[PDB]
DNA sequence: CCCGCGCAGCTATATAAGGATCGCAAAA
DNA sequence: TTTGCGATCCTTATATAGCTGCGCGGG
């Protein structure tokens, strides 16, 4: 192993509270709750711990981003299920699901980009004008991988934590030699 | 398709006048042809529409090395980058193409013979008046410079020639050059200053004092950015063994790593969190208007 | 010459990375 | 003038969803 364990920064999970919600009356009385319907039609919640964003949907669908753990994400996802439930409607926890894991590493070792969008071309694109990281499409877990100059590497498009540990250790000896 | 004739036509128009070889015309019409054939093109806005005239040209030029930069096409296109963005990474995805990368030598020789500092004239003095082959010989050796000490990975590459050109210059007749600034030099050559110019000047003139510290005979001059000007003839004469011997010492890494303050990025504690614990009344209520909040707020948007 | 369909993407949320490019304010 | 610093945008993933642009089929 390459003895570096990629950190998780980001969790979006999804949760179904099985009922309709009238979103001026969630924006009215709650405290937490920002809505501007003409610029974005969901209510936009936040909650200290976990620190997280959920975003309400009139369809009673609801969207929690930010958690650093999958437990943390269920336990915060509930919070918001709860602070709903409070406000009048008869919310339901339903069909919750983990939909992105984004992680981050540090190799500590500067990478020649320019040199492995040519080796590794099937799977790298690499266009400085336009963005400085290299985009890694790997296919085996599915992830997305940006890689910097730095030797930093982003993580993302995992659905469980396994997927961003093994993109990890798979692209360590293509960064190594 | 009516949008797709008029798109085939805007193709064959930018070829013309960018003054493209005669075979790029037709092998950008075939691009444009392949990318109207999937539906999330026919799909697209006319905008993106536009903007993929300039993609299929793009992809064209980078095939045969011809050093066509998306800011120059967008300019033309009078197009949003961003917007240009977006359109050329899905269409290189779907044609599954394998796109050449921007051809650096080919850049230097088309963006430094623009320079018009060729020719003495009311606003470029006779003192300022630099050789179009002295200049390009000097501006390609900083470049590869700047390429080798990690200084063009990740950046735009247009603002690391426009500070190369400006050493280039500078460096060949440093007596009477190193009162002029880099905004002047860029006015005076009718070339407009990139922003991040400034930034690459002074990491290259940063490259160029870790070299003259390997010769002894320059290290005991200790020099700076103004003083290692008059002596970048002498380092690039032997750039290839001052560049093995500083990164043989010691350190010489890409700008962005040296130096980050935040050593530890895992700020957030350890978690002992399961998800499944109890969440108290309390806990929620706190996050709810009590009734003369809502009251207040109420009679407040009446 | 309309209607429905299937895309597209606009608004928005989070997070890491590094670069670009503003505004703004302070030593030169 | 000339610098430095900080804020806000770009990229990736991912769901949520109404409105709307866009062209292709049927009718």
């Amino acid at each position: 192993p390459s003895g570096i364990v990629p950190q998780l920064q980001n969790i979006v999970s999804t949760v179904n509270l099985g009922c309709k919600l009238d979103l001026k009356t969630i924006a009215l009385r709650a405290r937490n709750a920002e809505y501007n319907p003409k610029r974005f039609a969901a209510v936009i919640m936040r909650i200290r711990e976990p620190r997280t964003t959920a975003l309400i949907f009139s369809s009673g669908k609801m969207v929690c981003t930010g958690a650093k753990s999958e437990e943390q994400s269920r336990l915060a996802a509930r919070k918001y299920a709860r602070v709903v439930q409070k406000l009048g409607f008869p919310a339901k926890f339903l069909d919750f699901k983990i939909q992105n894991m984004v992680g981050s590493c540090d190799v500590k070792f500067p990478i020649r980009l320019e040199g492995l969008v040519l080796t590794h071309q099937q799977f790298s694109s690499y266009e400085p004008e336009l963005f400085p990281g290299l985009i890694y499409r790997m296919i085996k877990p599915r992830i997305v991988l940006l890689i910097f100059v730095s030797g930093k590497v982003v993580l993302t498009g995992a659905k469980v934590r396994a997927e961003i540990y093994e993109a990890f250790e798979n692209i360590y000896p293509i960064l190594k030699g | 398709s009516r949008s797709q004739q008029r798109g085939l036509r805007r193709v064959r128009d930018l070829c013309r006048v960018l003054q493209l070889p005669p075979t790029f015309e037709d092998t950008a019409v075939a691009y444009y042809q392949q990318a109207y054939r999937h539906s999330g093109i026919r799909a697209a806005r006319l905008q993106k529409k536009e903007v993929l005239v300039g993609c299929c040209v793009l992809i064209t030029c980078r095939q045969h090395n011809w050093p066509l930069t998306m800011g120059a096409i967008c300019t033309l296109l009078y197009a949003d980058l961003d917007v240009f963005s977006s359109t050329y990474m899905q269409i290189v995805k779907l044609l599954g193409l394998d796109v050449p990368s921007l051809c650096l030598a080919e850049l230097v020789k088309t963006y430094c013979s623009s320079f018009k500092l060729f020719q003495a004239s009311p606003s470029v003095p006779a003192k300022y008046v630099e050789d179009k082959e002295k200049m390009l010989s000097r501006t390609m050796q900083l470049v590869e410079l700047a390429n080798e000490t990690w200084l063009v990975t990740g950046r735009h590459p247009l603002p690391v020639i426009t500070a190369a050109t400006f050493l280039a210059w500078q460096s060949l007749q440093p007596a009477d050059r190193l009162s002029c600034s880099l905004a002047r030099f860029c006015k005076l050559a009718n070339v407009d200053l990139p922003y991040p110019a400034s930034s690459r000047l002074q990491e290259l003139l940063a490259v160029l004092l870790r070299m003259a510290e390997q010769l002894a005979w320059l290290r005991v001059l200790r020099l700076d950015k103004r003083s290692v000007v008059k002596h970048i003839g002498d380092l690039l004469q032997h750039r290839q063994s001052l560049v093995r011997s500083a990164f043989r010492d010691g350190l010489l890494l890409p700008p962005c790593m040296l130096k980050s303050p935040k050593r530890i990025c895992p700020v957030p504690p350890v978690s002992t969190v399961t998800g499944d614990e109890n969440i108290s009344d309390s806990e929620i209520e706190q996050y709810l208007r009590t009734p003369q909040e809502v009251r207040d707020f109420q009679r407040a948007q009446a």
